[PDB]
């Protein structure tokens, strides 16, 4: 059998935990102007860009998994 | 009369030579005094320039600002700065020592010039006495 | 162009704290995805495809993001190593400003000229009265030898500062994040079809991306 409530609750915890990943805080250099140390914010920004892209897919994949469960409920009921 | 006048005339001739020699030596000493006065004037000017343009300018390459220069590079740089500042102070002290030696040499030459003038006055008075005795002897 | 190792080490600690927080939140996201694979609330071939998708991509994607944080931390330490090796400056609070060093260098020409001119003048007055009293002119090279050596330090430091400022890191983190982006974009393209689609199922069961993330993590452990 398929328990849609338990499955939707687990996929909801997945979407919560993945979106619970915050941005990597950018470094603060007031007096330091060195390019090798200043350019680290570009790596931090590209990291948070890839993470935000995973979070957008996860929000879609959670809906995708929930639909597969209710399709399993509808087609197994027949 | 002929050996007595010739005796005093010979002594007057010697005192005349002593006067002319003392005056010439005094003129040479006075020439050395003038040259040292010139050296003392120009050395004092270069000593003042050594203080303002060298010793006083050292603080402009020190880098004592801890908010702009700190670490091992400052340590290696502060060491060479100390050797540079210590060498400039030593060289100025050397100039001050030579300036004192010049001043002491001027004082010693001025004392010698006065002695040469005193010797000339004695020789001229002796010459006048010998010349008077040689004239009266005939 | 200025650097303060005090600020750099403070950012190293702040970076380690943020990495610790992100690793904890990533582990929570890993456990939530693990609970799906161990759950019996869904069964059938669609559950087999979802389990293959999670174990071969979603969990490795979170693992590789932790590897990206470790790689970014290692690159920050290596950048500190590169600075302390190019400039030869191992101080933990070192402060170096290229403009301030140049300001100290802009006053050397006046001092060098004064030393050379006064040395020529004093040597002239000492030789002019040498027959009256012989006095020795002090050696000016006692000043100019450490003066030039001190100028070399300012010359070498400013040069290495400008030299290190052009140093570049490797593409390790850029190649890791590109692999993350390409994998996520592929999973996006398959989200419109079913989990049991022939092309999508074959992709979900391929464990090459998982083996690649496992190899990055194993290398990090040594």
């Amino acid at each position: 059998g398929t328990d849609y409530s338990a499955w939707s609750e687990l996929t909801s915890s997945v979407n919560t935990s993945v979106s619970g990943i915050v941005d990597l805080a950018s470094l603060t250099f007031t007096t330091t102007t060195m390019t090798p140390f200043t350019s680290f914010n570009e790596d931090i920004s590209s990291f948070n860009t890839a993470v935000a892209k995973l979070q957008s897919f996860t929000s879609t994949d959670v809906t995708h998994m929930n639909q597969a469960a209710e399709n399993k409920v509808t087609d197994d009921s027949n | 009369s002929e050996t007595s006048a010739s005796y005093y005339q010979d002594l007057a001739n010697k005192e005349s030579a002593n006067y002319n020699n003392a005056i010439s030596q005094k003129a040479a000493i006075d020439a050395q005094i003038s040259r040292l006065e010139t050296a003392k004037t120009n050395l004092s000017t270069q000593i003042n320039n050594f203080q303002t343009d060298i010793v006083d300018k050292m603080s402009d390459i020190e880098g004592e600002d801890s908010s702009q220069f700190k670490g091992d590079r400052k340590t290696k740089y502060a060491e060479q700065y100390t050797s540079t500042k210590s060498a400039a102070t030593t060289n100025k002290t050397s100039h001050d020592t030579n300036l004192t030696s010049i001043t002491n040499k001027i004082t010693e030459l001025q004392t010698q010039s006065t002695s040469l003038q005193s010797a000339a006055d004695t020789a001229y008075s002796n010459m006048l006495s010998y010349q008077a005795s040689a004239n009266a002897a005939n | 162009m200025k650097i303060d190792m005090t600020e750099v080490n403070n950012q190293k600690t702040a970076l380690a704290n943020s990495i610790s927080n992100l690793n904890g939140q990533i582990d929570t996201a890993k456990n939530s995805l693990t609970n799906l694979t161990s759950s019996s609330s869904l069964t059938g071939d669609v559950k087999t495809a979802i389990d293959a998708k999670i174990n071969n991509y979603q969990v490795p994607l979170l693992t590789n993001f932790t590897n990206a944080l470790t790689t970014l931390s290692a690159q920050y330490d290596k950048t500190i190593e590169q600075f302390q090796s190019t400039v030869s400056e191992n101080a933990a609070d070192a402060v170096i400003d290229t403009d301030y060093l140049q300001g100290l260098l802009d006053n050397y020409s006046g001092i060098e000229t004064s030393i050379s001119t006064i040395n020529t003048e004093t040597s002239t007055i000492y030789s002019s009265i040498s027959d009256i009293i012989s006095l020795t002119n002090p050696d000016s090279s006692t000043i100019t030898t450490p003066l030039a050596a001190a100028k070399t330090i300012l010359t070498d430091t400013k040069t290495n500062m400008e030299s290190f400022n052009g140093w570049t890191r490797g593409t390790e983190l850029a190649d890791l994040l590109l692999s993350q982006t390409q994998t996520i974009e592929t999973l996006i393209g398959y989200a419109s079809s079913g989990y049991t689609a022939a092309d999508a199922k074959s992709f979900y069961n391929n464990n090459e991306f998982l083996q690649g993330v496992n190899k990055i993590a194993e290398a990090i452990a040594n």
